[PDB]
């Protein structure tokens, strides 16, 4: 692991498109560093026009910090490539986002590979906070899966990297983030709460059926995602408390991990179930 | 200590005021 790695528009293939989001299409891909006769398997986003367009220079910035990130549990920026557009490489995530997935096993997921993946993206949220990082965009869907019992945090600094100028995910922002754009470490500990709601209910849509226009409200008025069908008391409080309004009154990363991890030495006593390898993102990466 | 849902049936939200650590006051 080290500094960010600029491409030529020819050290790179792009082999086939796996899905198209809003901040552009991702492809699976090759990487033949000039020099070795090697080729290491990655993914390449391409992403779309900016409305504010970012010189060259900047852009470049943005890239190296995004490429800093040494975690084990926060994908990290490999290489970048500008030309009349701009293209992401990072080492591919085979079993695709942590959402699609407990969707795809609700029933195949025990009490051990939730808190698991609980404490992990705790432990990547509390480095990226180390190092004076918001990641603004925490959310299941932004949670990859590299194996079963190792997940890692993605898109950090991509978000920003066009939409900081002047969508948005209502539902997992704080207060705050809605009302007036507000971004702090605290900020994604709510995200962080909402993450975990959605793993412990197996990938349920939060809030579902009301308008986004309308969560500001709800949430002003002492409304909060309810406590999932699996989760003791004790697990749903502490996502309770990442959703309190005063920002600063909400648990601190290093204290989620240390909570979770006490959880996870002792899962069937926080987790009530009934009682994988594989995902449909993964069939199409063979 | 779980929730005693109704066939399951677990509802969009759950209200926590009048405890004013989620409510807001405007």
């Amino acid at each position: 692991m080290a500094l960010l790695r600029i491409l030529k528009e020819t050290e790179f293939k792009k082999i086939k498109v796996l899905g198209s989001g809003a901040f552009g299409t991702v492809y699976k891909g090759l990487w033949i560093p000039e020099g070795e006769k090697v080729k290491i398997p990655v993914a390449i986003k391409e992403l779309r026009e900016a409305t504010s367009p970012k010189a060259n220079k900047e852009i470049l910035d943005e890239a190296y910090v995004m490429a800093s990130v040494d975690n084990p549990h926060v994908c990290r920026l490999l290489g970048i490539c500008l030309t009349s557009t701009v293209q992401l490489i990072t080492q591919l995530m085979p079993f695709g986002c942590l959402l699609d997935y407990v969707r795809e096993h609700k029933d195949n997921i025990g009490s051990q590979y939730l808190l698991n993946w609980c404490v992990q993206i705790a432990e990547g949220m509390n480095y990226l906070e180390d190092r004076r990082l918001v990641h603004r965009d925490l959310a299941a869907r932004n949670v990859l899966v590299k194996t079963p019992q190792h997940v890692k945090i993605t898109d950090f600094g991509l978000a920003k990297l066009l939409g900081a100028e002047e969508k948005v995910p209502i539902k997992w922002m704080a207060l705050e983030s809605i009302l007036h754009r507000i971004y702090t470490h605290q900020s994604d500990v709510w995200s962080y709460g909402v993450t975990v709601w959605e793993l412990m209910t197996f990938g349920s849509k939060p809030y579902d059926g009301i308008p986004a226009s309308e969560i500001s409200s709800i949430l002003e008025k002492g409304e909060r995602l309810p406590q999932p069908p699996i989760c003791t008391i004790d697990v749903y409080m502490i996502m309770v408390k990442c959703w309190m309004i005063d920002a600063d009154s909400r648990p601190k990363f290093r204290e989620l991990i240390i909570e979770f991890s006490k959880m996870a030495r002792d899962p069937q006593r926080y987790l009530v179930i009934q009682g994988p390898t594989d995902s449909n993102f993964y069939r199409a990466l063979m | 200590s779980l929730p005693s849902y109704l066939n399951g049936v677990m509802p969009p939200t759950q209200s926590f005021a009048p405890d004013p650590k989620y409510v807001s006051s405007k």
